[PDB]
């Protein structure tokens, strides 16, 4: 014991000054402690405003908060139990148990702030990581080791979609997996827990493959901007020290940014445009560098980005596009057709696209494809005003295929079958480059539009071209 | 003692700054001498900065402050059934002392990841468009969004109204109570309706928490806290309320003059930095509990309003992405006759058809897509080239569709009596009819099938769900009747 | 003593408050007890300002601060050639300390109206559309922009990877050194173009200064002048470089991180009133010098990421108004399949002519002329149109073909001006458009055993003869033909 002591002076929302003797001070990012009547309140130092006193971030509700309340110092950033001690528990912000199962016996905790891995750490390679879904394989595939974000505008699909992903990725995954829910819907949160169980991925009397960090909308911004560097921690631990493969899964990243935003002014920043806090581009910066494979270990990430009010340049994930390997963009006019997933196939890149990584053949496929729709996409002018008639022979083709292929690239999700009453089918990248080399080169030209619509293989639309036309 | 009390510094527009009250915690009660109370908001180093619950005129420099030693909090339990009552939960019908069966804070944690289930139950709301297209389920949170005068409020009443099916029966677990809030409605519009709730008996199940347009700013930002409490107590003891929370956008334009008067720097449109967190921590307080904590649910139906059609305005997305799911009432369908102006184009629930009641989703089987369809072969119909007859089939069917949803105000319908309508609009029995006379249908039908096959009627009910023979004698009723 | 040193009165978001440190200069770099180093931009009555150049968790209330009596500079000379710094010139790459000829200041006076000379020696890209459509001159400042994912750093990789055909050779006035400036951008992205230069070897004449994602404010607004004061050693050595500002966009949002957190006072979209003075003062140092001073030279590829298409956006708008012109992409003519996705339409050169390899500007100045009418009857490709502008449209679609090229690959110009050639003078409309791909392979590595001499004239006279134009004539005829 040798316990530094404080005093609070001021509480303004969600922003809470300390006090303390000469020259002494907690430094920056360091946590603080406050014993209240239920469990303890912690808070973030985050400036030193001078004259001895902090400006703290509390991870939690200020509202009973007494002036002149003594804070202790924990001495160092806020702590998480790491390693394999934390696989099927349920942790929040600050590294404590929610699944009321006792506590994280881990030998380890570390901060939650931790330095992104230097240039020559990095790891660079172009691996393919298949997921079974057709439109991301075929046109954007996810790279293994990369980092993948999930761009979409409210209720277009992206929870559901992620949610696919961990149900197919995170079985064939060798290794282990960290959930992080960033200021999503609490019963979101309980689905996924209570999905976990029922798939096998966690196991309470026994072995668990994966670990869960939450920090929903229901919290106040402090800690909802800090539980993304409590996961990601837990991450890096099995990166670095277990020296082995992780899926570092975050649901919603833009919540990071939000929250950043909901207490800046509070901090004293003036706004930068679109009453976005000065430090955004670094801030997301100093998260995601260190959401990275490197030489020790790799990390596989995929989140998920709102973007608000649709709206692609929108400051927030504008900024986040520069971070990620490959990029899926989710569209309204897309699953306004009711095409699942409401992926934009001409707006959603991934790197590895290119001949020297998945093959020329794979390459010609994928930009033909490309090339059919976009055709059709401008032809849409001349299809509105002029109909259909008033068209060249190839073109009448064109559209024909690129109706054909827009539904092969829907596909019913396991996890959306309260949807679609469709079972899940997926669907192997052998599978996807072959059915539609084939359908471009018209070997499929007399099927009707309605069977490529939410089916698997090619199989699948032959199956269905039978059972309707009897 | 400067403990448990401060001096009045200075006082001005239903703030005062306050030297002392030294033991105060954030956001705590304090009477002032003169008798208003007010709630603490900035302690500041100094001094305390409060928002009064009150006029000021009342507050002068010097007077003394006094420490309550509460957070704001309210009375709860049915005893508020049928009250009229403010932000802080004080009769205001003229009804007398409220009963209580205890206090909860106007600020509570939702509940968490843990004590939860999954939305199984239908809020039937009465609404063929609504009950088809976006079936709202026991513990699932719904956004009304649209512009001024669209039917928002219409939409919440209608849904209201019909609880009436089940609370007027003994079954406690088939109940749903409901708790409307008004914020920053006129007083006389809260009368008035009150009124139409009274006339419709259905004021014995509800409870109006009112902060309307003339209280505090304080008060109008507090309510909907105040009333999640309320009906909070209906969820954690096995009861199932409706809250109503009419609407949003006016609790954050308080919300936001709270904190400008309290000097806090602003956000976006001038709204302080966290108005995003103010209603995602109400709305998450909406929840369906699990059986270890009581089967209670609490459902929300926010409303909020936008200008010129726009949701990409500050508030509705954030509300927006908070809920799961939104219906969008839109002017132009209204004034076509669109009524329910539901846009179903834009109309989601996230919960979908796990909390449809079995029948009525059995004969919806893709309405919803189909209607989409629609709207895409009606716009190429602009182009008023020869429509093929597959276009005008499903052209044909889509605006009898449309119509087949159309529906009076303050007319909910049974379950059954929506089943077979959409069944026969569905299944094409509609589709050779004139389109003026779809309304004369409707009720013909229904008369027809009371008196007939009420044996069918009185099966859907009890049983929820078309076995394959009364999908038959169904079948049969329809074709029957529509040969007059 | 406080004329050397300070004390920290306040530290947060970067920025620390400093009492004292009397004698300091206006962007003085300083130093703090734990380490970290900050420099000095506010000098106010009773404090200064520093911003940080690290975590700002190591710095605390009441530390000491030391002068170092030093205005940022940053090594520079031909030891950097090859080498991965980050924006102080320090080594990032594991290769030992960086051998300087010496220091320049990371700010430095824009070469005047007087020692310079018209632009008038070609950039070559390798990139046939660029080359032929938007000429590059040594010493001029061509714009690459477009949103994101349009293709800008091909664009400029391509013009970096195109240099081996010179840098490999011996004469000096001929060779053109590249630097990369690497603004915010992710760490492995920095890397894996390292893995690309060195997979081209193309590192051996090239300069990275990288200012990472994560990585303090100050860094990111500081690399590209930094690397600026890099480029001008080459410059006024008599040298030529090249400097690629990837992106500028993101050195205007770090600018704009650092005044607001200095509480300077912000105009539209937040930007302090000096982010024009901020560019247009890297801008202007590129140039080509006059023969008095080495006849030097430096070139500038900024980059310019629009938002939805923006160019009044504020940034586009500033930058567009200073440099000679624009490389200008878009998404659409990519998805099309159209690589490089070049607008030609959009493109500008101000330098333009003065700038072209004598020999592909003698068989293209019908080339922007063609294009622009290709441009005026495009939306008659949907029945019964008149020979006259059935025939115009015959030339665009296999001309737009022709300047499709693969990544990675840029041409050779004597390579290129056959293919230019064979194009606008139609010996391509007989050719069906889906074999305008293999008719450049298998034309060229043609021309190469059965021509090599015509080929070798123009790539050494850069110019085409009456007796050319009928060599190339006949021997494209054959290939034609057969
Ligand atoms: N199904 C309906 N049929 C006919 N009129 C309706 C229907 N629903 C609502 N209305 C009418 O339209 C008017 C305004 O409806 P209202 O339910 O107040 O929408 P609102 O969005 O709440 N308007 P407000 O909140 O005052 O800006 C009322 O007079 C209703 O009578
Ligand atoms: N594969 C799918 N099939 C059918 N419906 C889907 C699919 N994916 C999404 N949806 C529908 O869209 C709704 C929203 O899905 P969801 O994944 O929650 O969107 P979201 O973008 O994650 N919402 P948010 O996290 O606020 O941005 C659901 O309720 C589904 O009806
Ligand atoms: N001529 C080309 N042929 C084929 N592929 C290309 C060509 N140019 C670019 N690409 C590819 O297209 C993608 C976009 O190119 P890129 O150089 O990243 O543009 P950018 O503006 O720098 N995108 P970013 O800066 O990351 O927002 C890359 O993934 C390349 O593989
Ligand atoms: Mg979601
Ligand atoms: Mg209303
Ligand atoms: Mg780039």
């Amino acid at each position: 014991s040798t316990p530094i002591t404080g005093k609070v002076t001021a509480v303004i929302g969600a922003i809470v000054d300390v006090h303390f003797e000469q020259s002494e001070l907690p430094a920056i990012l360091n946590a603080l402690e406050i014993k209240t009547p239920q469990g303890k309140l912690v808070l973030e130092v985050a400036q030193h405003l001078g004259e001895n006193t902090v400006r703290t971030i509390a991870m939690d509700g200020t509202e009973g908060l007494v002036r002149g309340e003594k804070v202790l110092d924990t001495g160092g950033p806020i702590s998480v139990p790491v390693g394999r001690e934390t696989l099927g528990r349920i942790i929040n912000v600050i590294g404590e148990p929610i699944d009321e199962r006792g506590p994280i016996k881990s030998k380890l905790r570390k901060p939650i702030h931790a330095d992104p891995p230097s240039f020559a750490e990095q790891s660079t390679s172009a691996e393919i990581l298949e997921t079974g879904i057709k439109v991301v394989d075929l046109l954007a595939p996810y790279a293994r080791g990369g980092k993948i974000g999930l761009f979409g505008g409210a209720g277009v699909g992206k929870t559901v979609f992620i949610q696919e992903l961990i149900n197919n990725i995170a079985k064939a995954h060798g290794g282990f997996s960290v959930f992080t829910g960033v200021g999503e819907r609490t019963r979101e949160g309980n689905d996924l827990y209570r999905e976990m169980k029922e798939t096998g991925v966690i196991n309470l009397e026994g072995e668990s493959k994966v670990a869960l960090v939450f920090g929903q909308m229901n919290e106040p911004p402090g800690a909802r901007a800090r539980v993304a560097l409590t996961g990601l921690t837990i991450a890096e631990y099995f990166r670095d020290e277990e020296g082995q493969d992780v899926l570092l899964f975050i649901d919603n990243i833009f919540r990071f940014t939000q929250a950043g935003s909901e207490v800046s002014a509070l901090l004293g920043r003036i706004p930068s445009a679109v009453g976005y806090q000065p430090t955004l581009a670094t801030d997301m910066g100093l998260l995601q560098e260190r959401i990275t494979t490197t030489k020790k270990g790799s990390v596989t990430s995929v989140q998920a980005v709102y973007v608000p009010a649709d709206d692609l340049t929108d400051p927030a994930p504008a900024t986040t596009f520069a971070h990620l390997d490959a990029t899926t963009v989710l569209s309204r006019g897309i699953s306004e057709l009711g095409i699942y997933p409401a992926v934009d196939p001409l707006d959603s890149k991934s790197r590895l696209l290119d001949a020297a990584v998945v093959g020329q053949e794979h390459y010609d496929v994928a930009s033909k494809v490309q090339e059919t729709l976009q055709t059709y996409k401008s032809l849409q002018d001349i299809i509105a005003i002029l109909g259909m008639d008033e068209l060249s022979e190839q073109d009448k083709l064109t559209v024909e295929r690129a109706r054909k292929i827009q539904r092969f690239l829907s596909q019913p999700f396991a996890v959306a079958e309260v949807f679609t009453g469709i079972p899940g089918k997926l669907v192997r990248l052998k599978d996807t480059v072959a059915s539609f080399k084939a359908v471009l080169e018209g070997k499929y030209d007399n099927i009707p539009e309605h069977a490529f619509y939410m089916v698997g293989g090619i199989e699948d639309v032959v199956a269905k071209a039978e059972k309707l036309a009897a | 003692n400067l403990n448990e009390t401060g001096r009045v510094l200075a006082v001005g527009d239903g703030i005062a700054r306050v030297f002392g009250l030294n033991n105060i915690q954030a956001e705590e009660l304090v009477e002032f001498s003169s008798g208003v109370k007010g709630m603490a908001l900035n302690l500041e180093p100094g001094q305390v900065g409060i928002v009064l619950f009150g006029s000021d005129r009342l507050v002068k420099e010097g007077e003394l402050v006094k420490r309550t030693g509460n957070i704001v909090d309210v009375p709860v339990g049915p005893g508020l059934l049928g009250r009229v009552v403010d932000a802080l939960g004080n009769p205001i019908d003229g009804k007398g002392p409220i009963d209580a069966a205890g206090r909860s804070r106007a600020q509570v944690k939702a509940p968490g990841i843990l004590p939860r289930r999954s939305v199984h139950e239908p809020v039937q709301t009465g609404l063929k468009a609504v009950d088809a297209l976006v079936p709202i389920g026991r513990g699932q949170r719904e956004l009304i969004i649209g512009d001024r005068q669209t039917g928002k409020t219409a939409v919440a009443l209608d849904t209201i109204l019909n609880q009436k099916r089940w609370n007027n029966g003994s079954d406690e677990s088939k109940k749903l109570y409901c708790v409307y809030v008004a914020v920053g409605q006129k007083r006389s519009t809260v009368a008035q309706l009150v009124q139409t709730l009274e006339q419709h008996d259905a004021m014995k199940y509800s409870i109006i928490v009112a902060a309307t347009a003339s209280e505090a700013a304080p008060l109008q930002y507090l309510a909907p806290f105040t009333a999640a409490s309320i009906g909070e107590w209906f969820r954690d003891n096995g009861k199932h309320a409706l809250i109503v929370y009419d609407d949003l956008s006016k609790q954050a334009v308080a919300y936001r003059q709270l904190s400008l008067l309290l000097r806090r720097p602003p956000g976006r449109e001038a709204y302080p930095g966290d108005v995003f967190y103010l209603h995602s921590r109400l709305l998450e307080r909406a929840a369906k509990l699990s059986e270890k904590e009581g089967s209670g649910s609490l459902t929300a139906l926010p409303v909020i309003e936008t200008q010129g059609g726009d949701v990409s305005a500050y508030i509705p997305t954030n509300v927006i992405s908070i809920t799961d799911g939104q219906i969008f009432l839109e002017a132009e369908l209204f004034y076509k006759g669109i009524r329910p102006a539901i846009n179903v184009g834009l109309s989601v629930s996230r919960v979908g058809s796990a909390a449809q009641v079995k029948a009525l989703k059995q004969v919806a089987g893709s309405l919803k897509l189909f209607l989409a369809q629609y709207r895409e072969v009606a716009a190429f119909a602009q182009f008023g080239s020869d429509l093929d007859a597959s276009t005008k089939q499903t052209l044909v069917r889509g605006e009898r569709l449309t119509q087949l949803l159309k529906q009076n105000q303050y007319s909910p319908l049974a379950t059954e009596e929506q089943v077979p309508l959409i069944y026969a609009g569905v299944n094409g029995h509609l589709d050779g009819i004139e389109l003026s006379r779809i309304g004369e249908f409707e009720s013909s039908f229904l008369s027809y099938l009371k008196s007939n096959h009420n044996e069918l009627l009185t099966e859907i009910r009890e049983k929820g769900e078309l076995s394959k023979e009364l999908l038959a004698s169904l079948k049969s009723a329809t074709e029957s009747f529509v040969a007059t």
